[PDB]
């Protein structure tokens, strides 16, 4: 019920933080034999 | 992106002898203190830009020795650079020294 | 015949005693031979992976 | 930090207290960028630790400008800004102060100013500021329009060209008396006045502060 009002932010926000991190770490770095 | 890994292999290794730079992409802030010596195969038409580029080798981390070379044609045209450089050097001193 | 042209030929040589050789030859094939060779001195020794014209 | 670095830092702190823009024209190889790093961490007045800030730089230095903030003080929220459009622009969707200092270069800034003006800065750091020497440039005409209390110019020795390129950096530091060249050409004598225009907002040393430890360049033609 009430959680979805926050999920619509935080589910995206955890993805923003992760995408920022993985961008920023690039942005800061037979045969014979005789 | 490419400007990082070439510097990161030239600093912090003994694997390489020499690096090629343009006077204007290489001349600013790179701090290649792994270098002992510099050759200007060309001097620039704007004087002191060579000196600004020399000091991106010349700084405190160089424990061993320091040298710089200029290679110049005998009077054909490249003399006009060393002329206009020595001529403008008086102005370029007297604004700070 | 009475004008000399004088040339320094300077080249790198390997001068050693053969320890062992392996030559590998295909069962029939196109002829892509391959092999290894080893050389010694009274001080030092090493292995060379061989090329096609060397073989 | 060696004592001369702290001395230059307190002179920049005096220009901060006085609200004055200036040129960090100490010699090269001394901690040029390092004399700016301590502006954030040294002052007890709190604001310098948590404000928004921005750096403009020549593109080949978009590496040491983040590596410094891994050793001198590693605590800063620092954001690099360069790449393909969706490499760079997308970082503005993450920070939308919540993140402190942004690193940039002149080719980007002259196009991106419309985005950068969406955020205020406390201080502006401008590295190899001789990039602004041409007041005719689209770059200088736009870079004048960034928002801060202080602009600090860093250079590998400033100016060193004819009067057509003296005007732009002085005018970028102060608009006062910088209406036209005619009286400024009057302001030995003329050079002494031009020196006393620069000296209240430019430092000098000669390398002897480090040539106690370092030997000469062997220079050859
Ligand atoms: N913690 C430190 N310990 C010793 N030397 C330091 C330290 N921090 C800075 N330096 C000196 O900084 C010099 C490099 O300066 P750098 O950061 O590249 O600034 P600059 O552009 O002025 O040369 C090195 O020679 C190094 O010895």
């Amino acid at each position: 019920l009430t959680e979805e009002m926050l999920l619509k932010r935080e589910e995206r926000a955890r993805k923003r933080r992760l995408q920022a991190a993985r961008r920023a770490e690039e942005h800061k770095n037979p045969m014979v034999r005789y | 992106s490419e400007r990082r890994d070439m510097v990161a292999d030239f600093q912090n290794r003994n694997d390489i002898f020499v690096f090629l730079l343009s006077t204007r992409a290489g001349g600013l802030g790179i701090n290649l203190t792994a270098a002992d010596t510099v050759i200007f195969y060309d001097s620039d038409w704007n004087p002191t830009v060579d000196q600004q580029a020399m000091d991106r080798a010349h700084r405190l981390g160089q424990t061993k020795q320091v040298t710089v070379y200029r290679l110049i044609c005998k009077g054909t045209i490249e003399e006009r650079i060393l002329q206009r450089a020595k001529e403008k050097s008086e102005i370029q001193r007297m604004v700070i020294s | 015949r009475s004008i000399g042209v004088r040339i320094k030929e300077e080249t790198e040589i390997i001068e050693g005693e053969v320890v062992e050789i392996q030559i590998d030859r295909p069962a029939t094939g196109t002829g892509s031979k391959v092999g290894k060779l080893t050389l010694k001195t009274t001080e030092m020794e090493t292995i060379y992976d061989l090329g096609t014209k060397m073989i | 930090l060696k004592g001369y670095q702290l001395k230059g830092m307190n002179w920049l702190a005096n220009l901060y207290e006085q609200g004055i823009n200036g040129i960090l024209a100490d010699e090269m190889g001394l901690g040029k960028t390092v004399q700016s790093i301590a502006l954030l961490a040294h002052l007890a007045e709190r604001e310098n630790i948590w404000g928004p800030f921005l750096i403009i730089s020549p593109a080949s230095t978009l590496n040491n400008w983040h590596q410094e903030f891994t050793r001198f003080v590693p605590k800063f929220k620092v954001l690099p800004y360069w790449g393909n459009p969706h490499d760079r622009k997308v970082i503005r969707r993450f920070w939308s102060a919540p993140f402190h200092v942004v690193i940039t270069s002149y080719q980007l800034v002259v196009q991106d100013v419309k985005y950068f003006q969406r955020v205020k800065w406390q201080y502006m750091v401008l590295d190899e500021a001789q990039a602004l020497k041409s007041s005719s440039s689209v770059r200088w005409k736009i870079l004048l329009q960034f928002q801060c209390r202080n602009r600090l110019l860093l250079t590998g020795t400033p100016i060193q060209n004819t009067m057509a390129e003296l005007w732009a950096l002085l005018h970028f530091i102060m608009p006062t008396l910088f209406d036209s060249h005619e009286e400024f050409n009057e302001w030995e004598n003329q050079l002494s006045r031009l020196h006393m225009i620069l000296k209240p907002f430019m430092l000098r040393r000669i390398k002897k502060d480090v040539e106690n430890e370092l030997s000469d360049k062997i220079e050859i033609l």
